[PDB]
């Protein structure tokens, strides 16, 4: 089995000379032959929903069989890494999901991973607090400690000399990259701080939080200053994310909502999303298609969004078992990971044209 | 750093076409717009597209409509442009630039809705009724635009009305219907095809009623249940109304009255749509990309994909109802663009790929069609190749500069085509000769052929005879015993009229008729039977011939308030000089220009300052030369042509209400200047071209054919030259004759092989297949090229994990099979532009050529280093299910003997190399004879042995890799995403290392090297129609040590880039980066000093300022970075050019503002004209 994004690039460079816009494209016709029509995202911009994966590929399993949490991509694109409960980081190959090698990282569950905005270094943290550089060959660099309690979620700046590491003791800290200095600790959040992403531009720090007096803290990496305070759910944002566009705050918590919100204007609020039977605990953007984005649940819905639709574009019902703990899409928008709450990680890619929809997932 | 950006050639390609007034209420003209550049075409009567104006915009025309207010004499045009921009312009009279009457900004960040790229493309629509205007801004804002003349606008929040419409496919207004009523297509649910199990079909329909007091908008007839994919609506005209809904599969009527009624076309609408929908009998085919206008009312011709022409009949019964469709198979045409119904019977076909051309239909409720002229098209330049030409005359071999021309791969599908395209003109030299001493010549008619060749020296007078062998004359006839001003024809070829400074001498042939004796003379001019002779001191006489032949003197009762400096005689054949009439030039030392009517002679036209250049003139220094000549169809248009003070400025002319009803417009130029002799020589029929030939230190052959454009074509081998004259023989065809500066005398005829009428002289080599590549090889002397055919696809391979197993399709008879595409190379032979016959390589089943290059590996064979091969990477596309992998096919061209009755089969393929590599090959290149192949995200660096590759050394690099290009030992690579990752390969280690990349992602086309003295810049163009220059600066601390790329450079180009080629200079150093844009043209970048640069930037920034642009622009807010942190050092050399059409009136009052004389600034830009004429 494979899915080779290698056509469809090809397949993009033949039309992108002849064609001025996405208004001029020949239409790919729903049947089985049209196959070598199909092009990535990026060609087929408009009509987002393109690329709303619903094909299953391949349940990636170890042998050890334990519970992953943090499942990223290396930005080549060339393997899955994959962030397990027993410190394992355990390779997938990227087109014949196969497998490349296992690797023992941490002492702990594996929290967060982060890949550079460049190809060079990855963060990872674990449950008992050390905070690792990573190569880009899997080569383990310099350690440290970060927090005594369990670090959740990491993220930096957007250059590479500086990041947050939030940890279940509420403490936010900021890091310098290449000095591994504590440059000043973020506090007054209420409790356990459970997730912190970057501004791409502005240099902001969001943090979310189990606390609902203070739920949401936008805090300020510069001085020790929180800019704003925003209360948006009843209890426990699992998760806060932001586009590359920087416009938009996207929060998923645990009372079975999505909310967009934007940093320009905290007063008011956008569009809310419902429909996660259960809780949303996995939130990630689509990198090319702005303004969408896959949604797991904790019964193992897997919801995809778009930014101007009340109702979801499409997704899974009850079709993962377990748990969903993380996505990571491809630097292509062509294919979709997801880390199940059981023992698996499963794989998904856009639905061919002219097949019909019979299986068990789907309908 | 520090460069220019300049275009050689302008963009062809039309994108928009329309049929309206522009001149005036009384005639109709086309419109036609492409990418930046608005033309406007008249049509005479065989019927060729005249054109009438082209104007110049400095934007990317998005969308194109017009409308006529009330009160107006004419047709105004709403141009939209990038990031929502409406511009309502006007044709001017009096000045005959248009004019803007309106400007909308609606660029604002709250109406974006948070999103930042843009995708949707503003879209103008106009009332059948011309009550109001609708502008679709950002896919959700619509503008509404009420009918100064104006009413201000109000911009409706979509969204905010009923029923979500969240989308829009396409938006028209409908007829009949008081209110101006908006038809909208949208989707609620958006859809994908491919994913129809869970949403089977979502189209609505809103016909929204505007109401432009109320400012209210109810919401009538909605529909709700269309098919899935539904392309472009349109309006049904006004007796039957209701609307036409164009799906991919099916085709609806649809009224608000009716019952729907939709059949399909082809059977794909089995298990997708369940719309009720009927089976239209015959017809079978799709309509994804389809243009498609109304013939009067019911009637509908529709341009499908493929360019086949079908004709749509509405079977209309008694109701004014629609019962069912009928459809036709007319002739197939070009694959359009647009669609444009003019008149009764003549069609328009603008198209982008392909010549866009003019149809005539007559009835045969069958139609049958008739081509008439169509529009030359340099189409979507893919990959284009510097060559040599073939036939360069031996005369011209010793010249210094390289000789050399590029071929371009153009068109797509069946207009596919190679393009050879050349700057100025290589003339062939059939016989020479050295003939001192003598400067001025002349060629007359002695009973079509031309008899005599006549030559002033300085102090007596050559006389040759032609025909079969020209030989030179001894007898009487010409005065030999000193030298003559001018001779020349009078009556029509019949009667010979020299001039010495003594008389004016007739003369019938080999006998001359009678003498008439007249301070030296210096010209004449003797045009259509009248003669006009002019002294040194301002004296003028006039002749004119009196059949009883004898020339009479009638001097011209004239006031002199100054001295007469020059002169021109001018008539009409096909004249707008209203109030065959002749017509006498005159220009006076005061700087005034007196246009006399002929035959009495009264002031009818009079220009204040003649000599400065301004712009447009209307009635009440050192001129050297004025001809007023027409120029066209029947002697058409007509064209003044002065010589000021070193410097070329020639006006058109144009109608415009006792005096002459014309004035005279400037137009731009490329060119300057660095007894009397005439410089301006006007040739009828060479070649059958008519026009002008500029003499000078640099030479332009000036055309204008029947299509009516200004044509100007430089001819830079063989130096400056003095003299010309048009010449007939017998072994010389149509042709012409001139003096080099060095004193030879040069029998010529142009190269029949180009076409003149294209601003570039060009031959359009037509292949009926896409041309993916080209590339020449030098030995040898051929170009290889990568073509494509579209073949029906009838099987589907599958991987089971041990073999391919393919999949039969089988389906209905009733059903449009997939395109499968089989790429063979071609081998063109430059001799003659025919393919060479038994040497095509044809690729495998599923096989796509990713890039041809010519690639030099090394040998021992050679006593140089290379040998320049032919390299192509190819891989199979077989769908996402299936590993694609690839093969590298190295290529040389080897002399054979000839095949018996065929030259050009003396050159055929050999291949060395073809093995199925490990994973797909996506670019190759060169590196000191090295192969490098990009396979993956690896970028082996293979080496050539005997008979095989051997691998060296790789590195692990980004996505896709698509572009690579290196130079002396540095490669350049280019990704789809990651943009940059430049390599180094040292030579003793089989290493190769990545020293630097660009850390940002960026979409690429391709990349190429700007060249500088030490300076090298890496010039990328980045899908984002923009130009960025990256270099490596590691003692540079805002990039990172050695890693990080640093952009210093960017400019907002308005096209698309593929192509890239290097040309040494005429500078002690830096190469011109040149690039043919992906709409049409070819520009340039031209390295620059930083003092020569900021004495433009400070005239740049004047030049943007002070000067009313077209349609309202800001050219600086155009050069901007993207869309559509910015560090701009690139000048606008299109913006600078307008520097050179002010008047030097004008030209001095900028030149103090700034700071400098106007000298300075003309030796600054004449400078970027003179390096830059190469090609």
């Amino acid at each position: 089995k494979t899915i080779d994004y290698n056509p469809s690039v090809i397949k993009y460079l033949e039309n992108r000379i002849w064609q001025r816009d996405q208004r001029d494209m020949r239409a790919i016709q729903p049947d089985a032959g049209y196959y070598n029509d199909l092009v990535p995202p990026i060609g087929m911009l408009n009509n987002p929903m393109n690329a709303v994966t619903t094909k299953f590929v391949r349940t990636s399993t170890n042998k050890v069989k334990c519970p992953v949490f943090v499942v990223r991509w290396t930005p080549e694109g060339r393997r899955l890494v994959t962030g397990a409960s027993s410190g394992e980081f355990t390779l997938w190959n990227g087109l014949t999901f196969n497998f490349e090698t296992i690797l023992q990282a941490h002492d702990s569950p594996v929290r967060a991973m982060t890949w550079s905005h460049n190809d060079m270094w990855m963060l990872t943290a674990d449950h008992g607090g050390y905070v690792k550089y990573w190569q880009s060959n899997m080569n383990n660099v310099k350690m440290f400690q970060a927090h005594k309690e369990a670090i959740r979620e990491a993220s930096f700046s957007p250059t590479d000399n500086k990041f947050a590491t939030c940890s279940d003791d509420g403490t936010v800290r900021i890091w310098d990259f290449l000095r591994c200095h504590e440059e000043r600790i973020l506090r007054g959040h209420g409790a356990d701080v459970k997730c912190v992403d970057w501004h791409p531009t502005k240099g902001l720090v969001v943090s979310g939080s189990k606390d609902s007096q203070q739920p949401i803290k936008f805090w300020d990496p510069k001085t020790g200053q929180s800019l704003a305070t925003l209360h948006a759910h009843k209890n426990t944002v699992m998760e806060v994310k932001l586009n590359l566009n920087g416009n938009w705050l996207l929060t998923a918590s645990r009372d079975h909502l999505c909310k967009l919100f934007d940093i320009r204007n905290l007063k008011e609020e956008l569009q809310v999303f419902r429909g996660h039977k259960k809780e949303a605990t996995a939130v990630a953007w689509h990198p090319v298609h702005e303004g969408l984005f896959a949604s797991g649940g904790s019964d193992g819905s897997l919801l995809f969004w778009h930014v101007g639709v009340e109702k979801e574009v499409g997704g899974m019902e009850m079709a993962h078992e377990g748990m969903i703990w993380s996505l990571a899409w491809h630097p292509l928008g062509h294919i979709l990971c997801s880390g199940s709450n059981d023992h698996t990680s499963k794989f998904w890619t856009r639905n061919r044209p002219g097949d019909k929809m019979r299986d068990r997932y789907n309908l | 750093m520090y460069a220019v950006y300049k275009q050689a050639h302008p963009p062809t390609g039309l994108e928009f076409s329309m049929y309206c007034n522009f001149f005036n209420n009384s005639e109709r003209n086309l419109v036609v717009a492409g990418t930046s550049q608005l033309y406007v075409y008249r049509l005479n009567r065989r019927e060729k597209l005249e054109l009438a104006a082209s104007f110049s915009f400095f934007g990317n025309v998005m969308s194109m409509a017009s409308v006529q207010l009330a009160g107006a004499k004419r047709d105004a045009l709403l141009l939209s442009f990038k990031d929502a921009k409406l511009s309502v312009v006007e044709y001017d009279p009096g000045t005959h630039d248009l004019k803007t009457l309106s400007l909308h900004y609606f660029e604002e960040p709250e109406l974006r809705d948070g999103f930042v790229q843009n995708v949707h493309t503003p879209r103008v629509r106009v009332d059948p009724d011309g009550r109001c205007a609708a502008m679709l801004v950002y896919g959700t804002r619509l503008v509404v635009l009420p009918f100064s003349s104006f009413l201000p606008s109000y911009i409706i929040d979509v969204r905010a009305l009923d029923e979500k419409l969240l989308n829009i496919i396409d938006l028209q207004f409908l007829h009949g219907y008081y209110e101006p009523t908006l038809l909208i297509l949208f989707e609620p649910n958006q859809t994908w095809p491919g994913r129809v199990a869970v949403r089977q079909d979502t189209c609505s329909i809103v016909a929204i009623s505007l109401n432009i007091t109320q400012k209210v908008h109810p919401v009538i007839w909605s529909l709700t249940s269309l098919p899935f994919d539904c392309t472009q609506a349109l309006a049904v005209p006004k007796p039957i109304g209701g609307v036409v809904v164009f799906a991919v599969n099916s085709l609806l009527y649809l009224n608000q009255s009716v019952p729907p009624y939709g059949v399909a076309l082809n059977s794909l609408t089995t298990g997708t749509t369940a719309f009720p929908l009927r089976t239209q009998e015959g017809v079978r085919i799709t309509l994804d990309c389809a243009q498609a206008t109304f013939i009067s009312y019911d009637k509908m011709v529709i341009s499908l994909k493929g360019g086949e022409i079908y004709v749509l009949t509405l079977i209309t019964d008694g109701m004014r109802s629609v019962r069912a469709f009928h459809f036709d198979k007319a002739a197939a045409s070009v694959l359009t663009t647009s669609m444009v119904t003019m008149e009764p019977g003549y069609l328009f076909l603008g198209s982008r790929l392909g010549n866009s051309l003019l149809l005539k239909y007559t009835e045969k409720a069958t139609y049958s069609f008739e081509v008439c002229d169509s529009i030359l098209n340099i189409g979507p330049c893919a990959n284009a190749a510097v060559g040599e030409p073939a036939f360069l005359s031996e005369e011209f071999q010793n010249s210094p500069e390289p000789d050399l021309e590029i071929v371009v791969c153009s068109g797509h599908g069946k207009n596919g085509a190679l393009s050879v395209l050349q700057k100025s003109i290589r003339p062939q030299v059939v016989t020479t000769f050295e003939l001192p001493g003598c400067y001025d010549m002349w060629t007359v008619i002695a009973p079509r052929r031309h008899g005599f060749l006549i030559l002033s020296r300085e102090d007596s007078t050559m006389i040759l005879q032609t025909g079969q062998e020209i030989m030179e004359l001894d007898t009487s006839g010409f005065a030999t015993q000193g030298p003559t001003v001018f001779a020349g024809n009078i009556g029509d070829n019949r009667y010979i009229v020299q001039v010495s400074p003594l008389g004016i001498r007739l003369l019938e042939g080999v006998n001359q008729l009678h003498f008439i004796p007249v301070a030296p003379i210096v010209q004449c001019a003797v045009a259509d039977p009248y003669v006009v002779i002019m002294s040194a001191e301002g004296h003028v006489t006039m002749f004119l011939l009196k059949s009883d032949h004898r020339l009479a003197l009638h001097k011209p009762p004239l006031h002199h308030q100054s001295k007469v400096i020059t002169l021109c005689l001018y008539r009409d054949l096909s004249g707008m000089f209203t109030t065959p009439t002749h017509w006498c030039l005159l220009v006076r030392e005061n700087g005034t220009m007196e246009i006399y009517q002929l035959p009495d002679w009264r002031l009818v036209f009079l220009v204040k300052n003649f000599p400065v250049g301004q712009r447009v003139l209307v009635d009440s220094p050192l001129v050297k030369e004025v001809l007023l000549v027409a120029l066209g169809s029947r002697q058409s248009r007509p064209y003044l042509l002065v010589h000021v003070d070193q410097e070329l400025l020639i006006y058109e002319a144009f109608p415009h209400d006792g005096n002459l009803k014309v004035r005279f417009k400037k137009v731009p130029h490329n060119i300057n200047f660095r007894g009397r002799v005439a410089r301006f020589r006007y040739f009828e029929d060479i070649y059958g071209y008519s026009g002008v030939f500029i003499c000078g230190p640099s030479p332009h052959w000036l055309l204008v054919t029947g299509r009516g454009a200004l044509r100007l074509h430089p001819m830079a081998i063989d130096g400056p030259v003095d003299s010309f004259a048009p010449f007939h023989n017998v072994n010389c065809p149509r042709g012409f004759l001139y003096f080099n500066r060095q004193g030879e005398l040069r029998i010529s005829v142009l190269p029949a092989y180009l076409s003149y009428d294209a601003p570039w002289p060009v031959r359009k080599i037509p292949l009926r297949c896409t041309a993916h590549y080209v590339a020449y090889h030098v030995e040898s002397k051929v170009y290889a090229v990568a073509t494509s055919t579209n073949t029906p696809c009838a099987r589907i391979p599958r991987m089971t994990g041990e073999e391919k197993e393919f999949e039969t399709i089988e389906r209905d008879e009733r059903y449009i099979h997939p395109q499968q595409e089989a790429f063979s190379i071609q081998l063109i032979s430059p001799v003659s532009w025919e393919a060479i016959p038994n040497a095509r390589i044809e690729l495998q089943e599923w096989e796509h050529v990713t890039c041809m290059k010519t690639v030099s590996l090394r040998s021992e064979e050679t006593v140089s280093g290379l040998k320049g091969y032919v390299a192509a990477g190819t891989c199979l596309m077989q769908g996402e299910e299936v590993t694609c992998r690839g093969r590298i096919l190295i290529m040389d061209v080897i002399e054979v003997v000839p095949e018996p009755g065929q030259p050009l089969t003396k050159n055929k393929f050999k291949v060395l190399y073809e093995k199925e590599q490990k994973g797909p090959v996506t670019a190759l290149c060169h590196c000191n004879g090295h192969l490098v192949s990009a396979i993956g995200q690896k970028i082996f660096l293979w080496s050539l042995r005997a008979s095989e590759l051997t691998g060296m050394a790789f590195i692990d690099t980004q996505l896709y890799i698509h572009q690579m290009i290196s130079v002396k030992n540095f490669i350049l690579a280019a990704d789809v995403m990651k943009s940059i990752s430049l390599l180094r390969y040292q030579e003793e280690s089989k290493t190769l290392s990545l020293v630097s990349r660009d850390a940002k992602p960026l979409e690429v086309y391709s990349v190429d090297f700007m060249v500088d003295n030490a300076q090298l810049g890496f010039l990328v163009s980045d899908r984002d129609r923009n130009l960025m220059v990256y270099m490596y600066l590691p003692e540079a601390k805002e990039s990172f040590g050695g890693m990080r790329l640093l952009r210093r450079a960017d400019f907002h180009v308005g096209a698309h880039v593929n192509t890239f080629w290097r040309t040494p200079c005429r500078w002690e150093n830096k190469h011109i980066t040149w690039f043919a844009t992906l709409d049409g043209g070819i520009g340039l970048l031209l390295p620059m000093q930083e003092k020569t640069y900021r004495r433009l930037l400070m005239l740049q920034n004047a030049l943007t300022t002070m000067l009313p642009h077209h349609a309202g622009l800001n050219p600086r807010a155009f050069r901007m970075l993207h869309v559509d942190n910015a560090v701009r050092n690139v000048l606008d050399g299109e913006l600078l050019n307008r520097y050179l059409y002010l008047s030097t009136m004008e030209r001095s009052e900028l030149a103090k503002k700034i700071g400098t004389t106007p000298d300075i600034i003309l030796d600054d830009l004449l400078e970027t004209d003179r390096v830059t004429a190469h090609f």
